[PDB]
RNA sequence: GCGGGGUGGAGCAGCCUGGUAGCUCGUCGGGCUCAUAACCCGAAGGUCGUCGGUUCAAAUCCGGCCCCCGCAACCA
RNA sequence: CCGAGGGUAGGGCCCGUGACUGGGGCGAAGUCGUAACAAGGUAGCUGUACCGGAAGGUGCGGCUGGAU
RNA sequence: UGGGAGAGGGUGGUGGAAUUCCCGGAGUAGCGGUGAAAUGCGCAGAUACCGGGAGGAACGCCGAUGGCGAAGGCAGCCACCUGGUCCACCCGUGACGCUGAGGCGCGAAAGCGUGGGGAGCAAACCGGAUUAGAUACCCGGGUAGUCCACGCCCUAAACG
RNA sequence: CGAUGUCGGCUCGUCGCAUCCUGGGGCUGAAGAAGGUCCCAAGGGUUGGGCUGUUCGCCCAUUAAAGCGGCACGCGAGCUG
RNA sequence: GAAUGCCGGCAUGAGUAACGAUAAAGAGGGUGAGAAUCCCUCUCGCCGUAAGCCCAAGGGUUCCUACGCAAUGGUCGUCAGCGUAGGGUUAGGCGGGACCUAAGGUGAAGCCGAAAGGCGUAGCCGAAGGGCAGCCGGUUAAUAUUCCGGCCCUUCCCGCAGGUGCGAUGGGGGGACGCUCUAGGCUAGGGGGACCGGAGCCAUGGACGAGCCCGGCCAGAAGCGCAGGGUGGGAGGUAGGCAAAUCCGCCUCCCAACAAGCUCUGCGUGGUGGGGAAGCCCGGGUGACAACCCCCCGAAGCCAGGGAGCCAAGAAAAGCCUCUAAGCACAACCUGCGGGAACCCGUACCGCAAACCGACACAGGUGGGCGGGUGCAAGAGCACUCAGGCGCGCGGGAGAACCCUCGCCAAGGAACUCUGCAAGUUGGCCCCGUAACUUCGGGAGAAGGGGUGCUCCCUGGGGUGAUGAGCCCCGGGGAGCCGCAGUGAACAGGCUCUGGCGACUGUUUACCAAAAACACAGCUCUCUGCGAACUCGUAAGAGGAGGUAUAGGGAGCGACGCUUGCCCGGUGCCGGAAGGUCAAGGGGAGGGGUGCAAGCCCCGAACCGAAGCCCCGGUGAACGGCGGCCGUAACUAUAACGGUCCUAAGGUAGCGAAAUUCCUUGUCGGGUAAGUUCCGACCUGCACGAAAAGCGUAACGACCGGAGCGCUGUCUCGGCGAGGG
RNA sequence: GAGCUAGCCCUGGCCAGGGUGAAGCUGGGGUGAGACCCAGUGGAGGCCCGAACCGGUGGGGGAUGCAAACCCCUCGGAUGA
RNA sequence: UGGUUCGUGGAGCCAUGGGGGAAUCUGGGCGGACCACCGCCUAAGGCUAAGUACUCCGGGUGACCGAUAGCGCACCAGUAC
């Protein structure tokens, strides 16, 4: 669910937060926690390289477990589910019987105190992992890896999800969230079910101050600059843009297709995003 | 109202000190230029 | 001031490339119908805004004048 | 003390009237089309939705109070 | 107490036929559509044909002048959860009944909100014809919507 | 053009007379009262408001009358803006 | 002799403006060649959430004393932050270092770059963060948590004793964390006392009094008491915490659990040491054997790493405890005690300012802590006042115009003016009472009105006590008294109606613009499958992001409601393996220079040969665009209808003389005595129109219009008065 | 040259007092169960008034200034972007 | 592509970033596209005085300056500020 104010002010009319209904651990685990160096957008030259970024709630970053295969056949307790701010998705707390503790995003469905594993004999259940390869074509996945034992890229923000649509040799055919169609390795390993906090797209900031807190800095248009600053920038009056919509550093934003056309990687991506 | 000379001595040994000069091809050459016109001091004096 | 037009009753071609005025509509005569509209078959009507000139000959090229359309009339 | 009433302020209901405007009724010798009554020339009617100078049209579902 | 019939309702699964798109093979001069045409599609290889894949929606024969529900309404198949109802036995209760101003719920289609989905169909809209005109009827396209979830709307030739 | 600050208002005036008023006249289609028109006359006077930045103009209520112009469209080393 | 020339000197304005906050002065005595200005006394005024006090920056001897007054001081000067000289800063415990890390900086390894140089995990550096052992008083002209006095504590070295598998840069625990609100118990600080101590006073009509005035504490080891914080104990298994591990993690069992225990801190007491007023007398002496007590208020501070709630989810590392490895177990470490050892730098003074930043002894700026009392609902507000500090480094007169800042005004009350600009009014608190509209929160302190002091009597509830006395807090009900006036002074909304624009709180042209502009939640288009797009850099490497399509970039639009039409010819973007054009290169028909020759050398047709362009198609919340003429209806008028030309298609809804309307003060209506403005209408819209969004919208605005009430020197129309000039 | 100014990063600090009273929770009512309503408790918020503090709306003064942006009155924010 | 007087010119020579890629005296470069002839020279390794440039320093000499000159400084100047 998601929970809505009275409009006791004028922000808290359309202001909306999450439930925390999933939530049963308020407290991150500490030997899991390292702090996250904060950027403000700026490079190791100082320069501001993304724009509009600074100021967000200072965020101690959680140790999250995209492997998996790291410790294949040693099941392992969800201890709790958490709140974690550097992402979408919530995190869950496994107790390993190993007596190693490690982070997994949270999958829909994943109840506390059950029991989960990686493995090619793993049973297809919610929160298991295994290679793409061992598992049921039509089943949905995510936390996929993109090759093998690089680590988990795909389908990781909250609701997401992947879905197996056939086998082709070595690879397996995953239908990415964006609906683009991809061969991904069989070997990759991947863990069964759709991300959890499938609510997170509802959430209406509210107010300048809610996106100022998650360290989103205002946004300027070109339109509103000038001459110097953007290709949209002057005009007495308003003005509307004169030419065909730029970027500030030239190029064209609408339409204007901008993947590599000689990438290494289109041989294996069969039907780009559809809509 | 506030003006813009603003003494720190750290900010200023930091800046314009000895060291700093030294490690610059800029500040090694602002020092030969300092020396050789004959300035008594090749760099802003300060108490640290 | 700069550009563009005036041609059967209406609205448009023809002008640039001189000779050769065309299309739709309307109009008159006759068909079909009880009659009417539609429809079919026939026919009439423009001397081309004018006045001048170039030429063998001017709606056509050139000039004067009238009228209408559009743009401009800024720094002050 | 209460007190006719006068005064100040803010409410409620009613009536009259108002540039302009919405449709309605009648008038009728105007204009445009022909939606309905026959299978009315696309069966009609219907709730709803969108559209059109206008009757109306169309989509969706419904009724026969529909000919054959 | 014992028995029956049924598209009654809800949730989760699931089966084949067909349309569409996509990939491959093979193949060539048209296909489509109509009263007749045209728009449209097709030598940049369409139609028609075989193989594969993807996706949505509706369930042909059974099917009925049938069944079920208070009405709206309900149809492939399976399972679970659940309402109404009829029969037989004539065992139990002892008039505990009927109707019902308000109230409450349910309420086809279209329509609205948020998020999915989107094959076919199809308001609006575009084009081709017909026509005096054709903001229509016919044809080629086509967006909402039609589908799912949750929440609204509460109308009707909601009719026997 | 090595600067002559530019509308209107306020303030303070001063002059011109082609005189709005008041004074004096001739003619009148001047009965009277009131007007018309021209002549003489610059001594004084020449109101308060609504609209608009306005000057101007329209309008209200009065008035003997509600005059027109010059002074760098008088006046920003006087004010306003 | 001229260059608004250059450098210097000296004039003019002129004995003129000014002499730097309007907190303010007056006399007496002293000193001295000289005194409004220096010293002393008394009187007067000003600050007191400071104009007092204590830190940190920064300044760098300005500190203290002696002797001076040429210059500095906006006057004067005997004085001074000035001249000369002499003196003055004392730490194992305060701050920094011999500790730790943060951003960042630097940088073994490694990577990159013409050179210079740019990167870079570790490591190192880097603090106002973590860590860490001193409190009260006394003393100097000047330093003190630094010297002295009392009472405490830390580490290091060594030795003794008891104890133990000791041992680490390695493993683990811990350190270790947000915002808001908050409990109990305390302390700082404060108020009162009929109680305790004290020099004294009795005036001027009264008072020898429960009279007045002054003061009634500070620090303190162990022990203890009160209040908090932290923490389960035992056993078995073990594959995880890059070796090991008895530790930690995980699983099972037993006992304990809102108990305790154990441990750490706060507060209280505490052996002991300190201080100790008014007044009087010359900083000190005295008071004084000073007293050192009870009650109440009470923190934002302490116990603390406490509690609850919420979402935006809230540093690291060392010290510290535990584990074990090499090693070594004559060692080593722990615990207790003893002796010895304990280094470098700062320390003066100013510090909201005459010592810092502003050229000045400059009405400006500058971070942290303390900041008393009474009254006013509260308070860090306001008035007065304590402690302390001041009267601002030119004065004395006079009583013009005029200026500034201020007070009052007859009758009128916006007639002022671009405008109520300005100044009035309103003003705090309690009660009563409040409309359209609305997103149901609001609008709202709407509007409007009543009350407000003091006195006596009666009475209700809470805190602290004890359940009572006293004290403190919140009230209620009667009968009265005085004044023009009871938030009696000071601090403290004028209100309503109605348009435009922007939803809103916010942001902006430092120094002529705070707005309607920017941003904003929210909507849409588009790009991006991750070594992502994109951005910075030649590169390496970075950001994006330790993120992964519910995510990230670009753009437009701008809460929300109802909506967002038609045009793909042109431009752009997207798709299109055909065709056309197409560069190097391939190819070499054929031709040439040359040589006696083989040969060497040059040119070169056909054909093959990318992107891009052409060509085909799509695409509007892509760039953009969205007609002309003529006719027609029972009188006119207009034209639902028709004709025709052009176009890629000819502006849909809605709005409209508008932030847009030229003609224009359009026309009509409202409001006014009068309305170029304003509002409501109309529609021949010069030249609105649908995300450079269209039309509305409650609430909001130091935005921009119009109107009314209230009230005023804005005005008729000026007058008087005050203070600084 | 970022000791002024702009943004960001690390680490600290500051915001008197008063006012309004969201969710939640508890109890009562309500129903078949509910939704819901009511009271109490609670203490939310780019909420309200107003110091510090951050500003700089209007006017007046100042203009060889006290000041190369100041002063008086007035006014905006003041738990948050 | 640079260098040469040579700016694509008939453009050789010297140098070399990319591609291809030999030979050892019958070997190879050059004499301004190219060929022949005639001549010159020995690439792909290194060193090498002197003649030449300069004036911080020392000296000598001026139809050079003489304190607004001559060095920025005759003087406690790269100082005061
Ligand atoms: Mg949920
Ligand atoms: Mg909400
Ligand atoms: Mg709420
Ligand atoms: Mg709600
Ligand atoms: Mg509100
Ligand atoms: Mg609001
Ligand atoms: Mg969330
Ligand atoms: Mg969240
Ligand atoms: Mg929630
Ligand atoms: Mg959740
Ligand atoms: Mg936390
Ligand atoms: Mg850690
Ligand atoms: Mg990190
Ligand atoms: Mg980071
Ligand atoms: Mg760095
Ligand atoms: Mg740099
Ligand atoms: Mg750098
Ligand atoms: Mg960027
Ligand atoms: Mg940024
Ligand atoms: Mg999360
Ligand atoms: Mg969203
Ligand atoms: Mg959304
Ligand atoms: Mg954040
Ligand atoms: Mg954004
Ligand atoms: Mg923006
Ligand atoms: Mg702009
Ligand atoms: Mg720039
Ligand atoms: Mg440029
Ligand atoms: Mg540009
Ligand atoms: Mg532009
Ligand atoms: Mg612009
Ligand atoms: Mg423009
Ligand atoms: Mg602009
Ligand atoms: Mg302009
Ligand atoms: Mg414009
Ligand atoms: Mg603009
Ligand atoms: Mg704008
Ligand atoms: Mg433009
Ligand atoms: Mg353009
Ligand atoms: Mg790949
Ligand atoms: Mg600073
Ligand atoms: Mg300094
Ligand atoms: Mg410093
Ligand atoms: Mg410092
Ligand atoms: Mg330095
Ligand atoms: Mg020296
Ligand atoms: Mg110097
Ligand atoms: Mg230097
Ligand atoms: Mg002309
Ligand atoms: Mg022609
Ligand atoms: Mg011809
Ligand atoms: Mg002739
Ligand atoms: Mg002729
Ligand atoms: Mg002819
Ligand atoms: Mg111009
Ligand atoms: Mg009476
Ligand atoms: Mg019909
Ligand atoms: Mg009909
Ligand atoms: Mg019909
Ligand atoms: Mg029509
Ligand atoms: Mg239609
Ligand atoms: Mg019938
Ligand atoms: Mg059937
Ligand atoms: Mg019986
Ligand atoms: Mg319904
Ligand atoms: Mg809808
Ligand atoms: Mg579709
Ligand atoms: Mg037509
Ligand atoms: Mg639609
Ligand atoms: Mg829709
Ligand atoms: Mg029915
Ligand atoms: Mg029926
Ligand atoms: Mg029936
Ligand atoms: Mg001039
Ligand atoms: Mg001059
Ligand atoms: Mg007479
Ligand atoms: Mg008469
Ligand atoms: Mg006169
Ligand atoms: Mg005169
Ligand atoms: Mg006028
Ligand atoms: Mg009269
Ligand atoms: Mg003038
Ligand atoms: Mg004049
Ligand atoms: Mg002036
Ligand atoms: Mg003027
Ligand atoms: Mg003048
Ligand atoms: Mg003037
Ligand atoms: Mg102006
Ligand atoms: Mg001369
Ligand atoms: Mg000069
Ligand atoms: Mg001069
Ligand atoms: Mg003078
Ligand atoms: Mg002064
Ligand atoms: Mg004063
Ligand atoms: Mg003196
Ligand atoms: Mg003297
Ligand atoms: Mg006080
Ligand atoms: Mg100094
Ligand atoms: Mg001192
Ligand atoms: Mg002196
Ligand atoms: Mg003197
Ligand atoms: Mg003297
Ligand atoms: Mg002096
Ligand atoms: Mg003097
Ligand atoms: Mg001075
Ligand atoms: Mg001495
Ligand atoms: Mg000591
Ligand atoms: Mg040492
Ligand atoms: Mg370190
Ligand atoms: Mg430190
Ligand atoms: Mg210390
Ligand atoms: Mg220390
Ligand atoms: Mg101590
Ligand atoms: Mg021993
Ligand atoms: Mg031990
Ligand atoms: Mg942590
Ligand atoms: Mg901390
Ligand atoms: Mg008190
Ligand atoms: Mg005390
Ligand atoms: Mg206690
Ligand atoms: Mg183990
Ligand atoms: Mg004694
Ligand atoms: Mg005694
Ligand atoms: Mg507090
Ligand atoms: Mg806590
Ligand atoms: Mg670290
Ligand atoms: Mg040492
Ligand atoms: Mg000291
Ligand atoms: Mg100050
Ligand atoms: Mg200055
Ligand atoms: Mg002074
Ligand atoms: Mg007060
Ligand atoms: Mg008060
Ligand atoms: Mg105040
Ligand atoms: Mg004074
Ligand atoms: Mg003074
Ligand atoms: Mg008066
Ligand atoms: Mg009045
Ligand atoms: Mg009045
Ligand atoms: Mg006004
Ligand atoms: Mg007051
Ligand atoms: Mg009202
Ligand atoms: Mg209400
Ligand atoms: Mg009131
Ligand atoms: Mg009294
Ligand atoms: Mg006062
Ligand atoms: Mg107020
Ligand atoms: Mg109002
Ligand atoms: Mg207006
Ligand atoms: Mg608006
Ligand atoms: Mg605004
Ligand atoms: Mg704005
Ligand atoms: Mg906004
Ligand atoms: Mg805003
Ligand atoms: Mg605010
Ligand atoms: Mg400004
Ligand atoms: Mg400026
Ligand atoms: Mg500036
Ligand atoms: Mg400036
Ligand atoms: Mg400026
Ligand atoms: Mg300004
Ligand atoms: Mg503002
Ligand atoms: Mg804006
Ligand atoms: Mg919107
Ligand atoms: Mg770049
Ligand atoms: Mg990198
Ligand atoms: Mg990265
Ligand atoms: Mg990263
Ligand atoms: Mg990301
Ligand atoms: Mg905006
Ligand atoms: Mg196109
Ligand atoms: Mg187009
Ligand atoms: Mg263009
Ligand atoms: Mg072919
Ligand atoms: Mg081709
Ligand atoms: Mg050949
Ligand atoms: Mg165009
Ligand atoms: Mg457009
Ligand atoms: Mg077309
Ligand atoms: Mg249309
Ligand atoms: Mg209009
Ligand atoms: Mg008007
Ligand atoms: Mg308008
Ligand atoms: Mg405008
Ligand atoms: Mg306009
Ligand atoms: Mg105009
Ligand atoms: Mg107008
Ligand atoms: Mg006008
Ligand atoms: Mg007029
Ligand atoms: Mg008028
Ligand atoms: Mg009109
Ligand atoms: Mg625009
Ligand atoms: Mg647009
Ligand atoms: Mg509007
Ligand atoms: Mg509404
Ligand atoms: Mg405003
Ligand atoms: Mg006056
Ligand atoms: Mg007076
Ligand atoms: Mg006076
Ligand atoms: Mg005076
Ligand atoms: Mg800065
Ligand atoms: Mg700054
Ligand atoms: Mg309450
Ligand atoms: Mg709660
Ligand atoms: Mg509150
Ligand atoms: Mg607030
Ligand atoms: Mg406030
Ligand atoms: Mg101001
Ligand atoms: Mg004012
Ligand atoms: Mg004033
Ligand atoms: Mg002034
Ligand atoms: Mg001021
Ligand atoms: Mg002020
Ligand atoms: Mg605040
Ligand atoms: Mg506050
Ligand atoms: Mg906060
Ligand atoms: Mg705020
Ligand atoms: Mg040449
Ligand atoms: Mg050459
Ligand atoms: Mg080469
Ligand atoms: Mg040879
Ligand atoms: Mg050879
Ligand atoms: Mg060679
Ligand atoms: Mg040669
Ligand atoms: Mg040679
Ligand atoms: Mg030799
Ligand atoms: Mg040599
Ligand atoms: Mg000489
Ligand atoms: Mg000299
Ligand atoms: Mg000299
Ligand atoms: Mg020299
Ligand atoms: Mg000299």
């Amino acid at each position: 669910a998601v929970k809505k104010f009275k409009p006791y002010t004028p922000s808290r009319r359309f202001m909306t937060v999450a439930d925390f209904s999933e939530i049963t651990k308020t407290e991150p685990e500490k030997s899991l926690v390292k702090p996250l160096k904060k950027t403000g957008g700026r490079n190791n030259q100082g320069r501001i390289t993304v724009r509009f970024r600074g100021g967000g709630h200072k965020r101690l970053y959680r140790i999250i477990d995209f492997k998996r295969w790291d410790k294949v056949g040693i099941p392992a307790k969800v201890a709790a589910i958490e709140y974690d701010p550097n992402r979408s998705a919530r995190i869950a707390l496994l107790h390993y019987v190993d007596g190693e503790k490690r982070y997994i995003i949270a999958p829909d469905g994943l109840q506390v105190g059950q029991q989960v594993v990686a493995g090619p004999d793993a049973p297809i259940q919610v929160g298991n992992a295994l290679p793409l390869r061992f598992i049921p074509v039509g089943t949905v996945v995510h936390a996929v890896e993109l090759e093998p034992k690089k680590g988990a890229k795909l389908a990781r923000a909250a609701g997401t999800s992947a879905q197996i649509q056939g086998r082709e040799g070595d690879y397996v055919i995953l239908r990415l969230p964006s609906g683009e169609l991809r061969k991904v390795h069989g070997e990759c390993y991947a863990t069964v079910g759709a991300v959890g906090n499938a609510d997170h797209k509802n959430i209406v900031l509210g107010k300048a101050g809610r996106s100022r807190w998650l360290g989103r800095r205002p946004h300027v248009r070109g339109a509103a600059m000038n001459p110097v600053d953007h290709p949209h920038g002057g005009g007495e009056g308003r003005a509307p843009r004169g030419r065909p919509p730029a970027s500030p550093w030239g190029w064209q934003t609408k339409g204007l297709k901008t993947r590599k056309r000689r990438k290494p990687s289109s041989r294996f991506i069969i039907a780009r995003r559809k809509k | 109202m506030k003006r813009t000379w603003q003494p720190n001595r750290r900010k200023r040994a930091k800046t314009h000190g000895f060291r700093a000069r030294m490690r610059t091809p800029g500040g090694r050459k602002v020092l030969k230029r300092r020396r050789q016109k004959g300035r008594w001091r090749l760099t802003p004096a300060v108490r640290k």
